[PDB]
């Protein structure tokens, strides 16, 4: 249940306010508040404080860019208490070495790429350039072009100097290096005509397409011979600097983020003209820790913890879960939704109460349960490895707390799952075909089945009745929560509406089981009449015109609970069909391909599990969120959560 | 002598086929919007897969009706 | 989704359009006759006072009233289609925002014309540490600019070459989305606009001597990359090579003014083909382009009346 | 058939923001009453069977 | 017997064909969006293939129903 | 026997025909997006071909069920 | 024969018709994309024909099913 979450203020002097803010950020267990309006200043800190905050923020940004260029990620840790210029000096040398190494790495990589792109072509063109390197009479039209369509440009060469324009394409068969040479100006005109026919000059970047071809070939060969050892040494020194300074950079980034958060929190103060106040909210359970933080103020300049508001008008109230230790793991699934209205029904207990029960009713394969147990053992070994779960193509990065909550929820699911699977009597499907552990009157091998579930002639109406009873009970609980919350907020609209919907649902179930159900409608005719009268009376007392559409929608939400029994029967029939096919094709078809047939059947069963069990589990939580929340509302203004002072650590 | 088993089987087959057709008709636009959202980012892929699997209850109820027909057989 | 319920209001707004005689009679005015004729016009319903700036502000308000609603009032595949019609103002606002973030002037420096998303998002995007964070703050689901800037954002922090490559990838992703739709004519009109913008970059960069393949884009159908290099060089024959395509009258021209004038003429003529599609979305695109030609004609006549232009001084502005 | 375009619009609204998932799920579950009445008539037929 | 067994295979066909019809109906727009996503980048092929393969569960259930029919006849 | 084998052949043919119908229904949008990507780039021809061949599993299953019915025939 | 031949021909006809319907359903969007690529360039006729002939395997399988029916006939 949500805590009291009292509000609190304090005041003192401004330097006292900075010290108390540093302490209450070190004791970051209270969300803040604006409290702008009356008898106080805006508490605009200082231009000097703004400059120091901008300096620390730029320091944190530089540490972030340094980790990014280092490739490392911002992991929180214990900070480094140091001076601002001193931490800047510690940052600047490693950041400078890293920035220079990164620029040198990018430049050498692009240089090696451009060298390897035209290495042998420049060398072959230079070997062809042994007769006009820088001769001041004839240009050298180079064109590393496609395959031998040399006559298409030789038409333009015939348009050029006819018994001249030495033009051939020697080698380096990735591109025919068509070299043509006639003159300077007539060769410029012929290069224009050949580009009109389609041609391009070997225009490399930097100096290779800007120096003489022999010198460009020498420089390209030198860069190609030098770039590999330089790139290896660059990667080595970069990794060495990373492994040498990442902890210092991380501690600096932590201290910088902490100081910057303290500075941003200093923007939310409430000054008192050379003196200052502050206010916010915090839970009642940390009020001793709040007092322990309050002792560090100078004479403990007085903090007042005043009580929170009532069911009317608590919107800036912080939100928290505060569940039991048994109920602590169930909060993770509830976290996908929003937060309450500070007095709403925390339905987090019913989630662990029922979702595992319906999940165990869904899947009854004890072999798949043991597979889930082994997968939980693997996940538990990952948790004991204390490494965050990183899934690349799934983009699933997980801290160990959520994984441990998932594992605890999985164990709590698997307990009732094995319970209901023993109730259904199915071990990795129907092992009672091979080893008759389940007991039927048709072929009693061992212990009897409470639910046989292969036959629906005696079990289906009972399963449907069980699903309907669980659904009507949850619907009754949700409408009761709605009416009790309407009574708690003293707004008779919602409570009378829940009463009328509950009476209409009761009369609907009564009339259904009377007319469409069995005989003997005498005990329930007045019941259906009373339900209709309750619905009409709450319609008069409500006048919302929330019509029979709303009642029929609530009725469909109630009746939708049989999908649990449906999906359980579907998965059971599929598993039994696959298991019977595998056991038959193994044993009855030969009794020799039992390894091959059992392996193929188990692989198909694993494929069916991977295709079905995710949505099978999903339908219970879908039903839970679609029923227990929706009858109780849980879609009103989403609340405001407890955002205390971070101190990321 | 009776073809009521064949008639019940024919009705169960038409039921399962129309149920799978409706499930696919939902899943087409559902997976289209979901693959568009996955193409946007990897942020809400879980809710997209949840909404994708959310249409399976119709095919589940059709399989339940087919199993009820089989148990009647 | 429904390409007909919007098409009814599109036909209603198509009923609210000025004729060619409304501008032909506007060839002789003195801005008071033009003020009276605009007072008769629906675009003068936001007519505040007198003066050229009041006239342009009223024209912008009228364009927001009659054209801004087309981005609203629709949802679905039709919304994803009609979003990529009034996209030039949005890319211009994003370009001015990137220029202001890289430059350092005030966030209220540019005037931030009306586009598609909320202007409060543009105000909130003035303060963002990461460029990807600013893109996520500017991320709408069906905004092509949001997908373009994020993909182009994996180069550096904030660069001008990043901005030009982002414009190139913006046109490229616009062409990709235009191919990725079930519209027989919108893809053709977008490809015509892409080839015209390629020709516009070529004429604006003719004689620059830069790399044409780095300048040339992909998505067109009317020209070639070899034709692009021939247009990059001083060869008007490639412009004469445009025969049979929509670039018909664009021939024998070297001056970029009349070149882009005829380019806009060919684009508006292709937009005139949008009246053939009364069931899809291109009729609304034709209405938008018609309001655009009306807006160019309105600011043109406004400049003509405010500065006293000769009829010969703007005779090459209303030929089509 | 009801679920298709409704879930498409809900997926678009979810891709807009994470806030409106509750109304999206409400609109998603609003169409199942047809399946509910169909299963009801099916149970009525099986009882008649 | 010569009519009871005959309608059973007709019902199995009405199951399987409409099941594959719904399977392809779901597969069409999903694979179109996945092809668009792969054309966007060579990095989103995995979730595309996952969403593409996700539709075949109804086809597998219909094939199981057809196996149940062939076991019935 | 009377009208049993003909009904079985009718059901097998209905299964195969609606299976090919669903396969073509998927392959329509599949090949549309794939040909758009191929015109975009010839380098994406392999993933497009894999996505195009992905719809044939329904046709394989329908042919297998038809062979099963032919063995029943 | 009796009535098994006529019902066999009826099932073969339904198979051939639904298979041709699905193949043409594929070929509609296939040829739409192919003619769009042909309007883009004439340098894709060697792949547009392959993309067009990719849906013919459904018609081939349906014709094989009809030939197996006629051989059983």
């Amino acid at each position: 249940m949500i805590a009291p979450m009292e509000k609190l203020v304090l005041a003192g002097p401004k330097g006292r306010a900075k010290e108390l803010l540093q302490s209450l950020q070190q004791a970051g267990v209270v969300h803040l508040e604006t409290l702008r309006p009356e008898a106080l200043s805006a508490y605009q800190l200082s231009p000097e404080e703004r400059a120091e905050l901008r300096r620390w923020e730029a320091v944190s940004a530089g540490a972030e860019h340094t980790l990014s260029l280092l490739g490392l990620e911002a992991e929180p840790a214990r900070p480094f208490p140091e001076g601002l210029e001193a931490a800047e000096k510690a940052l600047s040398p490693i950041q400078a070495h890293a920035e220079g190494l990164t620029r040198q790495k990018q430049e050498l990589e692009e240089e090696l790429a451009l060298a390897q792109a035209y290495l042998e072509p420049l060398e072959r063109l230079a070997a062809l350039a042994h007769g006009l390197d820088k001769s001041p009479f004839l240009r050298v039209i180079p064109f590393l072009l496609t395959e031998k369509e040399l006559p298409l440009v030789e038409e333009a060469l015939r348009k050029a100097l006819e018994d001249r324009y030495l033009l051939a394409h020697e080698a380096y068969a990735g591109g025919v290096a068509a070299l043509v040479v006639v003159h300077r100006k007539e060769v410029d005109q012929a290069k224009a005509a050949l580009s009109r026919a389609g041609v391009a000059e070997l225009r490399l970047p930097g100096a290779l397409g800007e120096l003489p071809l022999s010198e460009a070939a020498r420089r390209l060969k030198e860069r190609a011979e030098a770039a590999p050892r330089e790139l290896s040494e660059v990667r080595q020194h970069l990794a060495k600097l990373a492994r040498e300074s990442a902890s210092t950079l991380q501690s600096l980034w932590t201290r910088a983020q902490d100081e910057v958060a303290r500075l941003k929190a200093l923007e939310e103060l409430a000054s008192g003209r050379f003196g200052f106040a502050l206010l916010g909210y915090v839970p009642v359970k940390a009020k001793p820790k709040v007092e322990e933080a309050l002792a560090r103020h100078k004479e403990s300049v007085v903090y007042a913890f005043e009580p929170v508001d009532e069911h009317h008008e608590a919107d800036r109230i912080p939100v928290v879960l505060d569940n039991p230790p048994w109920a602590k793991p169930f909060e993770l699934l509830v976290s996908f939704l929003n937060t309450p209205k500070y007095g709403t029904f925390d339905p987090t207990p019913v989630v662990p109460v029922f979702f595992p029960f319906w999940f165990g009713m869904i899947v009854g394969d004890i072999g798949y349960a043991l597979l889930f147990y082994l997968v939980g053992r693997w996940l538990s070994g990952y948790v004991k490895r204390n490494e965050p779960l990183v899934i690349d193509l799934f983009a699933l990065k997980l801290k160990p707390q959520v994984i441990g909550k998932l594992v605890h929820i999985l164990n709590w699911m698997v307990f009732w799952t094995v319970v209901w699977g023993v109730i259904y009597g199915e071990f990795f499907g129907t092992f009672l075909e091979h080893l008759g552990v389940f007991g039927t009157p048709e072929h009693p091998g061992l212990i009897p089945i409470l639910i046989h579930r292969i036959d629906t002639a005696k079990t289906a109406n009972l399963l449907i009745l069980l699903s309907v009873a669980f659904g009507v009970v949850l619907v009754f609980f949700g409408l009761a929560l709605r009416a009790y919350l309407g009574l708690k907020h003293r707004h008779m609209a919602h409570f009378w509406e829940g009463v009328g919907y509950l009476g209409g649902l009761v009369g609907v179930l009564a009339l259904a089981a009377s007319y469409l159900g069995n005989l003997q409608a005498g005990w329930l005719q007045g019941l259906m009449y009373l339900g209709f009268g309750v619905f009409l009376l709450a319609v008069l007392m409500s006048r919302i015109w929330l019509m029979i559409p709303e009642i029929f929608t609530q009725a469909g939400h109630i009746l939708s609970h049989i999908r649990i029994y449906a999906v359980g029967a579907a998965g059971g029939i599929l598993a039994g069909l696959l298991t019977d096919v595998g056991f038959a094709l193994a044993e009855r078809l030969g009794l020799l391909g039992v390894l091959l047939g059992l392996l193929v059947a188990g692989v198909l069963h694993l494929l069916i599990l991977l295709l079905t069990t995710l949505g099978h589990m999903l339908q219970p939580i879908r039903l839970l969120w679609v029923e227990f929340f929706t009858k109780f509302g849980f879609y009103e203004e989403n609340g405001r959560p407890y955002r205390p002072f971070k101190s990321v650590r | 002598g009776g073809l009521d088993r064949g008639l019940i089987a024919v009705g169960m087959g038409l039921a399962v086929g129309l149920a799978a057709l409706g499930t696919g008709v939902a899943q087409a636009r559902i997976g289209a919007a979901g693959v568009g959202a996955i193409a946007e980012d990897r942020s809400n892929f879980g809710t997209a897969l949840i909404f994708l699997l959310l249409p399976e209850t119709l095919v589940i109820f059709g399989l339940l009706i087919a199993f009820i027909l089989n148990g009647r057989l | 989704d429904d390409f007909a319920y919007l098409n009814a209001r599109v036909r209603v707004r198509r009923g609210t359009l000025l004729k060619e005689s409304f501008f032909q009679e506007a060839l002789d005015l003195s801005f008071a006759d033009f003020l009276r004729l605009l007072s008769e016009t629906v675009y003068g319903g936001e007519l505040a006072g007198q003066g050229l700036p009041d006239v342009d502000r009223a024209v912008l308000r009228t364009q927001a009233k009659l054209v801004g609603d087309l981005p609203r009032l629709v949802t679905g595949e039709a919304r994803e289609a009609v979003r990529l019609l009034l996209l030039r103002n949005d890319l211009h606002n994003l370009q001015a925002l990137l220029r202001a973030k890289a430059t350092g002037r005030p966030f209220e420096e540019v005037l931030l014309l009306p586009g598609t998303l909320r202007e409060e998002v543009w105000r909130q995007a003035y303060e963002a540490q990461d460029p990807a964070g600013m893109a996520q703050v500017l991320a709408v689901p069906g905004h092509p600019l949001a997908r373009a800037l994020r993909a182009v954002l994996r180069e550096t922090q904030d660069l001008a070459r990043v901005e030009a490559l982002l414009a190139k990838r913006f046109f490229e992703d616009v062409a990709k989305a235009a191919k990725g739709l079930d519209q027989p004519a919108l893809r053709d009109y977008l490809a015509l606009e892409v080839d015209a913008e390629n020709l516009r970059t070529a004429f604006k960069l003719q004689g620059s001597g830069l790399a044409p393949d780095a300048f040339f884009l992909k998505g067109g159908r009317f020209v070639d990359r070899v034709r692009f290099a021939r247009l990059m060089e001083g060869d008007y024959a490639v412009l004469d090579e445009l025969s049979g395509t929509p670039f018909s009258g664009l021939s024998g021209v070297r001056d970029l003014k009349a070149l882009e004038r005829g380019l806009r003429c060919v684009l508006l003529k292709e937009a005139k083909k949008g009246v053939q599609d009364p069931l899809g979305v291109g009729l609304v695109l034709a209405y938008v382009k018609e309001r655009e030609w009306e807006a160019v004609r309105l600011r043109l006549l406004a400049r003509r009346a405010y500065f006293g232009l000769p009829r010969a001084q703007v005779e090459e502005e209303v030929v089509c």
